[PDB]
């Protein structure tokens, strides 16, 4: 078990930004550091983005010019830079970690944080 | 009610001669035929090429309606005017089809464009017939059909150079010129723009004016043609022998419709009924066969390539690999047998690859751009895929437990074959044109039909890749003569009062037969290579049988 840390919820205006920072500690072995997902009222988690491994990234097309990911492995953290926050696009944001250890793949999820939009 | 007017008109035309005007009008109308060919190609071969890498036939159903309507209206309001309206509708709605976002509205706009383009051809041939002398209504009218081939090669080359890919039935967006599909439409429709631009320099057919009643206008047009022909030579400036030869719109629309229906009824009577029924038979059979085979040939090419690839596939029994991390791309078909404990695959691009009876424990996939690859009888256990192209679509039934999908991601040869096919019928014209006045319309038609019938059997002999292209070229080069001969016959038989109406109705029948042929032949592509070889042979046998029962060119 790797302990994950969630943060950064609350109201932000469109044109403003939030830094939602994933962090983890314990049993970390060159892990794929936590990417981001959006949980809606309906049972489902939309992918947002990930910079979890190497210096490369995959962002969802649905978050083009909206959600940017930057990673600092030396810290075991991932920062989601939320921008272009159109008022209807609210969600609970989640950190999704993947364990790449000797016992094979394992995954971890946080409880998520709620982001809403100020106007 | 004797038709001395026709004899006097022919006398004036023969006195006038075949000067520069005939060739100028030949180019102007050839541009319209080019537009027709481009639209036919873009509706039969490019439109259905939009797949998910056939509701594209409703354009034919609009083509038939346009043919009938424009053919009926032309004999009432004029030939030039109906051609202008046809080209204008086609061009405007092609421009509008190049902008729309979505396949449904695109089909609607292309349907409304096919309306006008289908109207084009009957008007073109009836229009150019009235200017040619009775001596050479076969040689020149046959030359006029090279522009259909030029338009076909134009469309094929433009697709082959601009849109060598396909799959845009589901790929579009609010931007412009970002898929290269929205640049094909404009450069396909440019020929129609040129046709409209050029058609304003030509005068209306004198025969329509003489029939309607405005004899002075027909006399003026004939004077214009004589003046241009004589001035072309420069020295001989021969003179012309002058001779005599609100509730307000609903009623008018009903009147015009009633006149058109009277023209259509006149086609079937104590005279012209037998001729028209024979014509319907020949046209239906010919168009059915040609369109069906032209669509079946590239499809058979593709299926033969698929069979070759299927037979070019090999696999070896897989073993148990610890962190195989096979970071190279694979093109082998199968990898039957798999244990793969602690797999570490990363950044591998599978095409045509399958895993059967394989096992995966603590496996990890980083990034796979899999395409056409599926998993069968795969017992995943504790597997994480991270970024992959794997979905239920690309994943066949198999046992999966504790499997997670964290993230997920979203022509070149049909055109070449069709280009060769349409470029291979040019010899057929360059032989038909110089022999139809010498040999004969009826007998050339019969010979061409029987030659197409014999080549139908040959269609199947060439199961090799090259023989198929060879036989497509042969079939086109053989059937073009039949098409030219029947065009000359149809224009010669019906008089100016019902020529365009009859030709347009037979064009509508030919388009309906094209729909039926495409449907039926693509229904059984690769079924013992006999259905398209028996049905086509029977249809062309009926065509040849009927071709020997038509009235002579004087009728
Ligand atoms: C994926 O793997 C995990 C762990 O290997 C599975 O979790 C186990 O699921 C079973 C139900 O199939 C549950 O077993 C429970 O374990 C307690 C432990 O005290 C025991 O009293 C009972 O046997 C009880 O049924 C439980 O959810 C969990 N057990 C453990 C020890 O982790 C999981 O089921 C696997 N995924 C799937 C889809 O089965
Ligand atoms: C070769 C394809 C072909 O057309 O076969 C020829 C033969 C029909 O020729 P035919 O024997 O009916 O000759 C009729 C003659 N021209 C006349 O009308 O006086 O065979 C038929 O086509 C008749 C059977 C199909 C109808
Ligand atoms: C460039 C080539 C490969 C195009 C192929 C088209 C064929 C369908 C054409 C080419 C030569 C044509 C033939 C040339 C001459 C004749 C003889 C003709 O009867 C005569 O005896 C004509 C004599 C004359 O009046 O000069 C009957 C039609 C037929 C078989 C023609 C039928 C149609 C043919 C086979
Ligand atoms: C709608 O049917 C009334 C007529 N249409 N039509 C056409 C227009 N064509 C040509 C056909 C193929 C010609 C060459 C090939 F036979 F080898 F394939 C396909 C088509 O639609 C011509 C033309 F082009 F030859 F001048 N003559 C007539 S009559
Ligand atoms: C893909 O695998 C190849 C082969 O294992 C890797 O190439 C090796 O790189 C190492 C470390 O520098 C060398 O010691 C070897 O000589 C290389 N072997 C070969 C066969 O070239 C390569 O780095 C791997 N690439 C990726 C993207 O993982
Ligand atoms: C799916 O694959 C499994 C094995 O991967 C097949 O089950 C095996 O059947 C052989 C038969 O000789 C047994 O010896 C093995 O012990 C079986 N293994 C397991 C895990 O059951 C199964 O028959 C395959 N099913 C299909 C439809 O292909």
């Amino acid at each position: 078990q790797v302990q994950l840390v969630e943060s950064g919820g609350g109201l932000v205006q469109p044109g403003g930004s939030l830094r939602l920072s994933c962090a983890a500690s314990g049993s970390i072995f060159n892990m794929r550091v936590m990417g981001w997902y959006r949980q809606a009222p309906g049972e489902q988690r939309e992918s947002v983005a990930s910079m979890a491994s190497g210096d490369k990234t995959t962002y969802a097309d649905s978050v083009k010019g909206r959600f940017t990911i930057s990673r600092d492995n030396a810290k075991n953290t991932v920062a989601l830079q939320m921008n272009s926050l159109k008022p209807e696009d609210t969600a609970v944001y989640y950190c999704h970690a993947v364990d790449l250890t000797r016992n094979g793949p394992r995954v971890y999820w946080g409880q998520g944080t709620q982001v809403t939009v100020s106007s | 009610e004797r038709e001395e007017l026709a004899q006097q008109y022919e006398a004036i035309l023969r006195e006038c001669g075949h000067g520069r005007f005939q060739w100028t009008l030949y180019f102007v109308l050839g541009l319209a035929l080019m537009a027709d060919g481009v639209e036919v190609f873009v509706v039969g071969f490019v439109l259905p090429s939009a797949e998910k890498d056939m509701l594209g036939l409703i354009v034919y159903l609009g083509m038939m309606v346009g043919a009938f309507l424009w053919g009926g209206l032309a004999d009432r309001l004029g030939r030039r005017q109906c051609l202008l309206i046809s080209l204008s509708v086609n061009s405007v709605f092609a421009f509008f089809s190049s902008f729309v976002q979505g396949y449904g509205t695109f089909l609607f706009c292309r349907l409304l464009s096919g309306v006008g383009i289908g109207g084009s051809i009957p008007i073109v041939f009836s229009y150019f017939s009235e200017f040619l002398a009775q001596e050479k209504r076969g040689e020149h009218l046959s030359w006029l059909c090279m522009f259909w081939m030029i338009g076909g090669v134009y469309a094929a080359a433009m697709a082959w150079a601009i849109i060598p890919h396909y799959g845009w039935s589901f790929q579009m967006g609010s931007a412009y010129q970002f898929h290269s599909w929205r640049v094909f439409v404009l450069v396909c429709a440019f020929p129609s723009v040129f046709a409209i631009g050029a058609l304003t320099t030509q005068p209306e057919s004198p025969r329509f004016f003489l029939e309607n009643g405005k004899h002075d206008e027909a006399w003026m047009v004939l004077k214009q043609v004589h003046d241009t022909n004589m001035r072309a030579k420069g020295h001989p400036e021969r003179v012309f022998s002058v001779t005599h030869i609100y509730q307000r719109w609903g009623v008018r629309a009903l009147s015009l419709g009633g006149q058109v229906w009277g023209n259509f009824l006149s086609c079937f009577g104590p005279e012209y009924r037998r001729i028209t029924l024979m014509m319907m038979g020949v046209w239906f059979t010919m168009s059915f066969s040609y369109y069906g085979l032209t669509v079946w040939f590239p499809d058979m090419i593709r299926h033969l390539q698929a069979v070759d690839y299927a037979s070019r596939t090999k696999v070896f029994p897989g073993e148990r690999v610890e962190h195989v991390t096979f970071n190279f791309t694979l093109e082998n078909q199968i990898h039957r047998g798999g244990q793969y404990f602690n797999d570490k695959f990363i950044g591998l691009r599978l095409k045509s690859v399958s895993f059967e009876d394989s096992l995966f424990e603590e496996c990890y996939f980083e990034d796979v751009t899999s395409s056409n690859t599926f998993f069968r009888n795969c017992t995943f256990i504790n597997t994480v895929f991270y970024n992959t192209d794997l979905f239920e679509y690309k994943f066949v039934n198999s046992r999966l437990i504790n499997s997670t999908f964290l993230h997920n991601k979203e022509a070149y040869m049909v055109y070449f074959v069709s280009f060769l096919g349409t470029l291979a019928v040019l010899p057929g014209n360059i032989v038909s044109a110089l022999l139809m006045d010498k040999i004969g319309r009826l007998r050339m038609l019969a010979g061409s039909s029987v030659m197409s019938c014999v080549s139908c059997f040959f269609l199947s002999f060439g199961n090799s890749e090259s023989a198929m292209i060879a036989l497509l070229c042969l079939f086109g080069g053989v059937s073009i003569a039949s098409w030219n001969a029947l065009d000359v016959l149809t224009v010669e038989l019906y008089p100016s009062d019902k020529r365009t109406t009859a030709f347009g109705f037979l064009n509508a029948l030919c388009k309906l037969a094209a729909v039926l042929g495409i449907s039926i032949f693509t229904s059984f592509v690769g079924i013992t290579k006999a259905a398209p070889i028996l049905f086509a042979s029977a249809a062309l046998a009926l065509g040849s049988s009927l071709a020997l029962k038509l009235p002579e060119t004087r009728g």
